[PDB]
């Protein structure tokens, strides 16, 4: 809805406190009670704060739900990185008569330490050769903070004609993976010496090659 | 156990009609309201639909009104969101949720969600390769191997190891979308090296709007 205004992130360390507002007016917040929904990427919202300020079954005393006048707030104390997440601020608008939800924040906790991304990269295989196309993979994970750049080279020259990456995604553990795919004919991958997949992280390159020889 | 079984996702054209099914166990489903909530992907929450126990009574966003319809068979325990004149807009993840009120109104209980694609563009199934560990990265600790799930529409594809036994060690990574506007991902294993002479490596690949079940032996490369 975001007729409910929540700031896009917030970033606190390990053991702080760390606050989420949730704005709206008289006919929403005012008058109603507020709840607070987590999501962890790609799953269902999971209700944390309902009547304003109770918490769920098996959430902690380390959430608490606050509200003043037209403002509602969401408190984190002893803040750990199992907290990383979208959290969404909900009520009812006797005007709209709908139930409304913040645009969401995002949490962050910093200071996580910094992780070089894993590189797997495969060649072409038989079966898709077969089928005269070639796609090479370069598969990249438990890289932090999430921000990589992908660099392809054939015989150390680069090549951007048939990139495509994945942004960075949060795996389960807080690090990221990200994927990039390079579309060949089976003529150019059989003609150079060799492909190279280079993955930069923190201004340091993490590099994987594979050649026809096989 | 308390839950909501959600089915029914999927691409459609615009114009085109689907239905959202939620099924109720564990709770008297016939006095509690229910509703919907959908998010576009990288988007918040949208409220949708709202209905009462016995139906007497319907809610609607405004984005919603004439298009779709929310009712229920208290009998067969079931929430339905019928969606007519469906635009590119409506393409999200729907969820159900039960509406509970103590003080207040809350969502208390979830469906898991299900994609739903409004495109003009056809549904292909992938083609499925084996990403075998090279002859090198074998002689010493683990194997890496792998199945490419190649030029797909629409999302999602499960990935599953030796039809779910093999759970450890797997990262199945998220698609990519090329500018031909098809998904490909990949979905890799480490395993010990020494396993690769004595096991077989099959991924099951399960791309539901196409009817695709396909099944991929990976094994070692011997060349050269
Ligand atoms: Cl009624």
């Amino acid at each position: 809805q975001s007729v409910l205004t929540q700031p896009p992130s917030v970033s606190a360390a390990p053991g702080q406190k760390v606050t989420v507002s949730c704005s709206g007016s008289s006919s929403n917040i005012g008058n109603h009670h507020v709840s607070w929904y987590q999501q962890l990427p790609g799953t269902a919202p999971k209700l944390l704060i309902y009547d304003t300020t109770v918490l769920s079954s098996g959430v902690p005393d380390r959430f608490s739900g606050s509200k003043s006048g037209t403002s509602a707030t969401l408190g984190i104390t002893g803040l750990q990185t199992g907290d990383e997440a979208d959290y969404y601020c909900g009520t009812w608008d006797e005007l709209t008569s709908n139930l409304v939800f913040g645009g969401g924040t995002k949490l962050t906790v910093l200071g996580q330490p910094k992780a070089a991304p894993s590189v797997t990269l495969f060649p072409p295989s038989s079966e898709e050769l077969q089928a005269n196309k070639a796609t090479l993979v370069c598969l990249i994970s438990d890289f932090y903070p999430g921000a990589v750049t992908v660099a392809w080279k054939a015989d150390s020259s680069p090549v951007k004609a048939g990139v495509e990456t994945t942004t960075p995604s949060k795996q389960s553990n807080n690090k990221y993976a990200a994927s990039s795919y390079l579309s060949l004919t089976p003529e150019q991958w059989k003609s150079h010496r060799s492909y190279s997949c280079q993955v930069t992280h923190e201004g340091s390159t993490v590099e994987k090659t594979v050649a026809p020889t096989e | 156990e308390v839950q909501l079984l959600e089915s029914g996702g999927g691409l459609v054209q615009p114009g085109g009609s689907l239905r959202l099914s939620c099924a109720a166990s564990g709770f008297t489903f016939r006095y509690d309201y229910h509703v919907w909530v959908r998010q576009a992907p990288g988007k918040g929450l949208e409220w949708v639909s709202a209905i009462s126990g016995s139906g007497g009574s319907t809610y609607y966003a405004d984005s919603v009104k004439g298009r779709f319809t929310i009712s229920r068979d208290n009998s067969k325990n079931t929430l339905y969101l019928q969606m007519n004149s469906l635009r590119a807009e409506d393409t999200a993840v729907y969820y159900c949720a039960r509406l509970r009120a103590d003080l207040g109104l809350y969502m208390d209980l979830w469906g898991r969600g299900t994609l739903v694609t409004v495109s003009s563009a056809s549904t292909k199934g992938p083609s499925v390769f084996p990403l075998a560990p090279s002859s090198k990265s074998t002689s010493g600790g683990t194997a890496a191997l792998g199945c490419l799930v190649k030029d797909y529409f629409p999302e999602p594809v499960t990935v599953s190891w030796n039809s779910g036994a093999l759970t450890s060690g797997v990262h199945t990574f998220p698609a990519v979308l090329q500018s031909s506007g098809l998904y490909s991902l990949s979905s890799v294993v480490t395993v010990p090296s020494s396993s690769l002479g004595t096991q077989t490596y099959i991924c099951n690949v399960n791309h539901k709007p196409s009817n695709t079940k396909v099944d991929k032996r990976v094994e070692p490369k011997s060349c050269d």
